[PDB]
């Protein structure tokens, strides 16, 4: 029975699976600069 | 009563402790200084709740220096390698499913 | 040479040994030149209380023997 | 659905925590055993309808020595009577009442 | 007087704890980060001096740039710079930090650091020796003694 | 009775109320569950020691150790909940309305 | 089962020794002629009172007193 | 005041629900039913559960609500009204609870409730060389069988379970 | 009476943590061909002192704070979980003599994590999170064998009651029955402090200690002394539990001068360990606790159980 209230319901979908709806990048550097110090690295990480 | 005088002298000396760490570096006016969700990991969540169940496995591991005192011996033996084993099948477990991997 | 470290080790061994010699000398002059007494179970504990009781000064350390009864 | 497993079998699972009177390490009493053991004694085999109302003094004697509820009210009255008489200044509190007298044993 | 005794005194104690703790962050950029692995080397060893090596950069007392500042460093640099807790002091280490050094005429150089940061102690070498950076450390070390935080805040 | 189970209990429905009143984030609602769980351990607790029933003093252990299992079963349903959708927000949970 | 277990003490030692230990916990108790002792010393240990007995009459096994000949002992624990 | 010492902490351990209970933030949430745990098992302590007290915190505080806070720090953002309402209505709600069982020594909310300290209650005799609770516990051994097989089943099931339901396959 | 006590632990216990920075700069030094300190005091006893001045007036760094509160609380907790950490510990005489003392300091220890985590949220890099929940995630790992190694040495004390452990180590060292026990609870009593090899958070393998990064942290004398605090309590806490002394009730202080020497011999090996190998990976040590030490802890946990009573060694309760 349709109302108001209950008017923009759509039925499921029919799997009962609904859609699901990335990866850090890290700016790195040389942890003490006295050996390398002049590194820059762009990271992708995926944990 | 002189363990909750303890803890409290503890406690004292540590805010003490902090409260000069915060305020006594702000004596010395210095120049103001005027110029200029995080990724989710599977594995980090699984370690601590692998920790949690067998720190619960531990819990129930902790009155076994009571528990040799019994005249039940037999059945406290039976008992006490019962829960380490079934420690050791929940390692086992969580080795041979891909558990203990990237954190291993 | 490597005897330059041994100040420091010593200061620091100092500094660890006071604790351990502070509270065994507080303990023998807190209770009448002897252990404190250690009161893990209820006993113990009762014990003490009746020592307590039977000292007559409030104080569990003062020893009454047979100097006492008639 | 009760599925008496345990006295069907034999088997002792879970009667040896049910009660307080039962058989406990190093015999130790708790502190209600002798009120539960007269009050389970009396209320044994004749079933709820007849125990609630034939061995109501037993399970009252029982349940006021686990909550103490008339001890603590018997002590509030004594104390707030005592507590009137000292502001009214009627009553004085003994030696015996106040750490003057040498304890007993 | 009294008061300008007590602020002497105070100032020595501070400058005594500063100059005798320094940390340093360091800016190994080039061929000087090599002589400054040989300032705290076993040789010379900057940590019997209270001048701990590799110290983190979050809680340094010094900078010391050693090595040549080009212009695509020089922002990191001064970010670097900008997050370092006062007191911060700034040893410029070698010629190209210095002056440009042998860079001084390129398209990409910073012609020396003190274009970009405040410098204290200057310390001349293409590298300077180990001997000569600890020359110039124990020169800062004498500079932060004749420090008169405390008098001059009495005198104002 | 005696005047501790009076807080203990009040602490109890403190966070049963709290568990049963939403604000936005569902590990709110496990914390209020869990502080449900801690009042009703040192209810249990409180009565077994008051007692001296001997048995009983492995009963709050077995509460314990049961309700944190529960607890990290909890835990994984927010972070599968999470992982889908972002935050851990109980309006995120309406699909089933429908 | 003799290239298996020099293989296993080959790859994978720690778990070699694990299992080792583990099995010799579970099966030494019921061969070590000790562990009747570790009964017999814990049923030993008074932490009751001895709440002693009415003499009815008839119990020639039950001492009167504590160092009398009859009763329960504890020599084989002085000696062991 | 001193013979009020469970009385006091179980005061604090409302306060500090009706802290975390009207649900400011889980991080500070979090922190509440912590100094909450804390109080509650000094309470249990102030009876004679030092084994359950500590208990309380080397398993909860220091297992479970550290899980708590940490899937809390995956979960939530680092960077009102209603908390703070909330808040002081639980807090003007027990502080008349105490003044009403502290003036009149009873009270009946649910229960009727003696308004002495808690002291009243407890036994005069002594346990001799151990602890009533501890050989309770201890007990989980000899007597506890079947509760020990059902404890560690439970517990290698939810091992099996979280391993299933974070499996996302 | 008794406030003097305290004070004489607890202020001996930061001198303590004072002059471990220079036995740690000057033994490291000797160990690396060099010299530690010798130039701010003779033989550079004034190093620790010039230090903590300087740390206690340079400037509250550059940033602000997530959480003040947290901010705040993280380094009351540290130091206050570290100071009473040493009030159980029998030398020969506990200050707080408790039944349960083992218990204790395994409770507070595992309150300790709540530092980290909270310095981990009050600053407002999502990276210093992330090393914080790192760093919680291998403390909490450890303690699981710290409990189970100390459940099984337990097992031959008889209680939860550390002064007992005096009593049970009078015939022999209790490394003779259980070295393995002993040596997997220093390596993870070595993994708890976040001391190297193990140290993550210090070092590399750090998404977050990477030079120019943001992140507000705490005073770091703070957390720094809470840290050697830990380190010399689990140093004393190893030697009473492994390596007890002989103590006579009439010279009490025999047994302080003994157990002292070994806890010094047993930080210089903290330090001697530090200087001699590079740090794990985080998923190796990940793998050292969950493949490789907690195995040999469950096996040799059910060993100590089954054990006193297949050779009738079952210790006394009291
Ligand atoms: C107990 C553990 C160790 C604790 C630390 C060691 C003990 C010593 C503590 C006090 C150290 C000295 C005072 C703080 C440092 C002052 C340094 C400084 O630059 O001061 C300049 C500051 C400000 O000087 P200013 O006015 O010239 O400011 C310079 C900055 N501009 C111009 C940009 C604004 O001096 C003060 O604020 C004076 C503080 C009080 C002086 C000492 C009084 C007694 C203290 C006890
Ligand atoms: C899986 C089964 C593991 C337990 C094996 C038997 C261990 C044991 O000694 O049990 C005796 C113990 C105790 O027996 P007992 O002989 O010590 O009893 C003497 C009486 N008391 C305890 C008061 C000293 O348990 C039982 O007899 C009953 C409980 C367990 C029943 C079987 C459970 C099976 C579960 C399958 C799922
Ligand atoms: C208390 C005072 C101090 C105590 C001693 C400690 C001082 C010495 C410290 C040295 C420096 C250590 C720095 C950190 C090192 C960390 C790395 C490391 O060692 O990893 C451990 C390594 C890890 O393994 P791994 O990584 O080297 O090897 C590869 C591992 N797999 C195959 C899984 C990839 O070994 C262990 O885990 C051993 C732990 C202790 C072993 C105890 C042995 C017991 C033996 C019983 C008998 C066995 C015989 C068979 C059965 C017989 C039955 C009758
Ligand atoms: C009313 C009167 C009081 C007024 C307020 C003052 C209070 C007292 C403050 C301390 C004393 C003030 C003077 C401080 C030192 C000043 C003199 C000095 O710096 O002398 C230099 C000398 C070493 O010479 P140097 O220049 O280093 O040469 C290199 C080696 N050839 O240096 C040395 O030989 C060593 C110097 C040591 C400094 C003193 C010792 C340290 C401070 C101890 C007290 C404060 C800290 C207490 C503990 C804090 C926590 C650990
Ligand atoms: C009568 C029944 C209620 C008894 C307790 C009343 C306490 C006072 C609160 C009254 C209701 C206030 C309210 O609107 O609560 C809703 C709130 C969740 O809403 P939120 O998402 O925060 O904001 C959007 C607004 N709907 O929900 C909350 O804030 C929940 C907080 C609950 C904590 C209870 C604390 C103790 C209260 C007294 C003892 C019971
Ligand atoms: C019976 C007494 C009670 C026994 C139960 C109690 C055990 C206590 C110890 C707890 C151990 C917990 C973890 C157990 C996990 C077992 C599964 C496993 O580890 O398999 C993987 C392993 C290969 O390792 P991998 O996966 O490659 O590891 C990464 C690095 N390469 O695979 C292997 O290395 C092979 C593992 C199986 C074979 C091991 C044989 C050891 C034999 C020792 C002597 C006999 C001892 C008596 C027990 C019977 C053993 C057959
Ligand atoms: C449990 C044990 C704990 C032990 C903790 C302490 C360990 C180290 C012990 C001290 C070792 C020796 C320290 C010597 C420091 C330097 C003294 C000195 O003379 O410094 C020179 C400086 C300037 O003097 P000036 O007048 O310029 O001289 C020119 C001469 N024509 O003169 C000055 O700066 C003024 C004088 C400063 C003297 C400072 C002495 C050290 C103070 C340390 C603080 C703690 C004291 C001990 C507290 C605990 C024990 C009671
Ligand atoms: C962020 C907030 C602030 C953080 C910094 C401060 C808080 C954290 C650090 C403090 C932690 C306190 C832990 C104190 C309790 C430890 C357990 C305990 O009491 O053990 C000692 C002892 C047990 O031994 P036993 O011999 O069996 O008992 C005596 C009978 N003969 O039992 C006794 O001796 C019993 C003595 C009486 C009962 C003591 C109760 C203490 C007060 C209540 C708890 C206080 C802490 C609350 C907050 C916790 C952290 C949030
Ligand atoms: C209350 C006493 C405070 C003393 C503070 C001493 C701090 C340590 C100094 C040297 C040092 C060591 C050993 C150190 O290990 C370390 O971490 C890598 C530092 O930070 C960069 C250090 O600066
Ligand atoms: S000043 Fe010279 S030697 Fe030094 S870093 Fe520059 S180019 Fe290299």
């Amino acid at each position: 029975y349709p109302t108001k209230e209950t008017a923009h319901w759509k039925p499921p979908p029919w799997n009962d699976v609904d859609p699901p709806k990335s990866n850090l990048t890290l700016n790195f550097g040389p942890q003490h600069p006295a050996a390398h110090g002049v590194l820059r690295l762009v990271m992708e990480l995926s944990g | 009563m002189n363990l909750m005088i303890t803890l409290l002298t503890n406690f004292t000396l540590a805010t003490l402790l902090v409260t000069i760490a915060f305020w006594l570096p702000q004596l010395n006016v210095y120049s103001e200084k005027t110029s200029p969700r995080l990724p989710f990991s599977m594995k980090f969540f699984l370690v601590a709740i692998t920790f949690l169940l067998f720190d619960l496995e531990i819990a129930l591991l902790l009155p076994l220096p009571w528990a040799s005192q019994t005249t039940n011996l037999n059945t406290m033996l039976t008992m006490a390698l019962l829960l380490i084993f079934l420690l050791a099948v929940s390692l086992a477990y969580e080795w041979t499913q891909k558990g203990l991997e990237w954190t291993e | 040479m490597w005897f330059e470290v041994l100040p420091g080790i010593a200061v620091m061994g100092v500094c660890l040994f006071i604790p351990g010699m502070a509270t065994a000398r507080i303990h023998r002059f807190s209770n009448g030149g002897r252990e404190k007494r250690v009161a893990h179970y209820s006993y113990q504990w009762y014990l003490m209380e009746r020592d307590r009781r039977v000292s007559g000064v409030n104080r569990y350390y003062v020893s009454k023997g047979l100097e006492n009864i008639d | 659905p009760f599925f008496d497993v345990q006295k069907k079998l034999g088997v002792d699972l879970d009667h040896w925590m049910t009660i307080q009177s039962a058989e406990q390490p190093h015999r130790i009493p708790a502190r209600c055993h002798a009120f539960e053991k007269e009050w389970i004694e009396c209320a044994h085999g004749i079933g709820s309808i007849r125990a609630e109302k034939e061995c109501k003094i037993e399970f009252e004697d029982f349940r006021e020595c686990l909550l103490r509820q008339k001890t603590m009210k018997r002590l509030n009255a004594i104390k707030r009577q005592r507590d009137k008489l000292i502001k009214e200044g009627k009553y004085t509190p003994p030696p015996h009442h106040s750490g003057q007298e040498d304890l007993r044993p | 007087s009294r008061g300008e005794y007590v602020v002497a005194k105070l100032d020595d104690l501070i400058n005594w704890a500063r100059r005798s703790s320094l940390w340093p962050m360091t800016f190994g950029l080039a061929c000087c980060a090599v002589e400054m692995m040989h300032m705290a080397a076993p040789r010379y060893d900057m940590d019997r001096f209270g001048v701990v090596f590799r110290a983190s950069p979050r809680q340094s007392d010094v900078m010391i740039v050693a090595g040549t500042l080009t212009n695509k460093m020089a922002p990191a640099l001064r970010k670097v710079y900008d997050q370092m807790p006062e007191p911060r002091y700034v040893v410029s280490m070698g010629s190209c930090a210095n002056g440009g050094g042998y860079y001084h005429y390129s398209y990409s150089v910073v012609r020396g650091c003190d274009r970009i940061v405040p410098v204290d102690i200057y310390v001349p070498g293409c590298p300077p020796t180990a001997e000569a950076l600890l020359y110039g450390i124990l020169q800062l070390q004498k500079k932060i003694k004749r420090e008169k935080r405390l008098r001059i805040w009495y005198r104002r | 009775m005696s005047l501790v189970y009076m807080n203990i209990m009040m602490a109890f429905t403190v966070s049963l109320t709290g568990l049963l009143m939403y604000r936005s984030h569902l590990m709110s609602s496990l914390l209020c569950l869990e502080g449900m769980m801690l009042s009703l351990f040192i209810l249990a607790t409180l009565m077994i020691l008051n007692s001296h029933f001997t048995l009983a003093s492995m009963m709050p252990i077995i509460l314990l150790v049961f309700a944190a299992c529960e607890a990290a079963l909890g835990l994984s349903l927010l972070v599968m909940v999470s992982n889908t959708y972002g935050t851990d927000y109980v309006q995120n949970l309406n699909l089933l309305q429908c | 089962v003799a290239a298996f277990l020099k293989n296993v003490w080959a790859k994978e030692p720690v778990l070699v020794a694990s299992f080792a230990i583990a099995g010799l916990a579970v099966i030494l108790p019921t061969l070590s002629p000790y562990t009747k002792y570790s009964l017999m010393i814990n049923r030993a240990t008074p932490y009751n009172y001895p709440v002693p007995l009415r003499d009815d009459g008839n119990m020639p096994d039950v001492p009167s007193h504590p160092q009398d000949p009859q009763g329960p002992s504890l020599e084989w624990l002085k000696r062991l | 005041m001193m013979t009020y010492i469970v009385f006091i902490l179980s005061i604090i351990f409302v306060m500090g629900f009706v802290g975390f209970s009207s649900k400011p933030s889980p991080i500070y949430g979090g922190l509440g039913l912590i100094v909450s745990g804390g109080v509650g098992c000094g309470i249990v302590l102030n009876f004679g559960g030092s084994f359950l007290g500590l208990m309380v915190f080397l398993i909860y505080l220091g297992g479970m609500m550290v899980v708590f806070g940490y899937t809390t720090a995956m979960a939530t953002e680092q960077y009102n009204k209603v908390v703070l309402g909330t808040f002081i209505t639980g807090l003007l709600m027990e502080f008349l609870m105490v003044y009403y069982v502290l003036k009149d020594k009873e009270v009946e909310i649910v229960f009727k409730f003696n308004g002495m300290g808690d002291w009243v209650i407890y036994d005069t005799g002594d346990s001799g060389f151990f602890s009533e609770e501890a050989m309770g516990i201890a007990a989980l051994y000899s007597y506890g069988t079947w509760l020990v097989i059902v404890t560690g089943w439970s517990l290698l099931i939810g091992v099996v379970v979280i391993m299933e339901i974070t499996r996302g396959n | 009476m008794f406030m003097i006590n305290v004070l004489t632990l607890i202020i001996p216990i930061l001198l303590a943590v004072a002059f471990l920075t220079l036995v740690e700069r000057k033994v490291l030094g000797y160990m690396q061909f060099r010299k530690g300190p010798n130039v701010v005091g003779p033989y550079g006893l004034l190093q620790p002192i010039a230090d903590a001045i300087k740390l206690f007036i340079k400037e509250p760094l550059r940033p602000a704070t997530s959480s003040i509160s947290m901010f705040i609380l993280a380094p009351i907790l540290a130091l206050t979980l570290a100071l009473t950490m040493w009030i159980p510990l029998p030398m020969p005489y506990p200050l707080i003599n408790m039944n349960l003392g083992v218990l204790f300091m395994l409770a507070m220890s595992s309150l300790a994590v709540y530092s980290i985590l909270w310095s981990g949220w009050a600053s407002n890099s999502k990276y210093a999170l992330i090393g914080a929940l790192r760093a919680v995630a291998q403390t909490i790992s450890y303690e699981v064998t710290l409990a189970i190694i100390l459940l099984s040495v337990l097992l031959m004390n008889g209680s939860f009651t550390l002064s007992t452990l005096i009593i049970t180590q009078e015939q022999v060292w209790l490394i003779f029955p259980a070295w393995p026990l002993a040596m997997m609870w220093f390596i993870s009593t070595l993994a708890e402090t976040n001391r190297a090899p193990f140290d993550l958070t210090e070092g590399e393998s750090e998404l977050v200690s990477g030079f120019n990064v943001e992140y507000a942290a705490g005073p770091f004398a703070l957390f720094f002394m809470a840290e050697y605090a830990n380190i010399i309590m689990m140093n004393i806490f190893t030697t009473t539990l492994f390596l007890g002394a002989f103590h006579n009730p009439y010279m009490p202080e025999l047994y302080t001068i003994n157990f002292t020497i070994k806890s010094l011999l047993l930080s210089i090996t903290f330090l001697w360990i530090r200087a001699s190998y590079p740090r794990f990976r985080y998923d190796q040590l990940m793998h050292l606790l969950w493949k490789n030490f907690l195995p040999l802890t469950l096996a040799l946990c059910m060993w100590h159980v089954s054990l006193p009573i297949l050779l009738s060694s079952i210790p006394p309760q009291t």
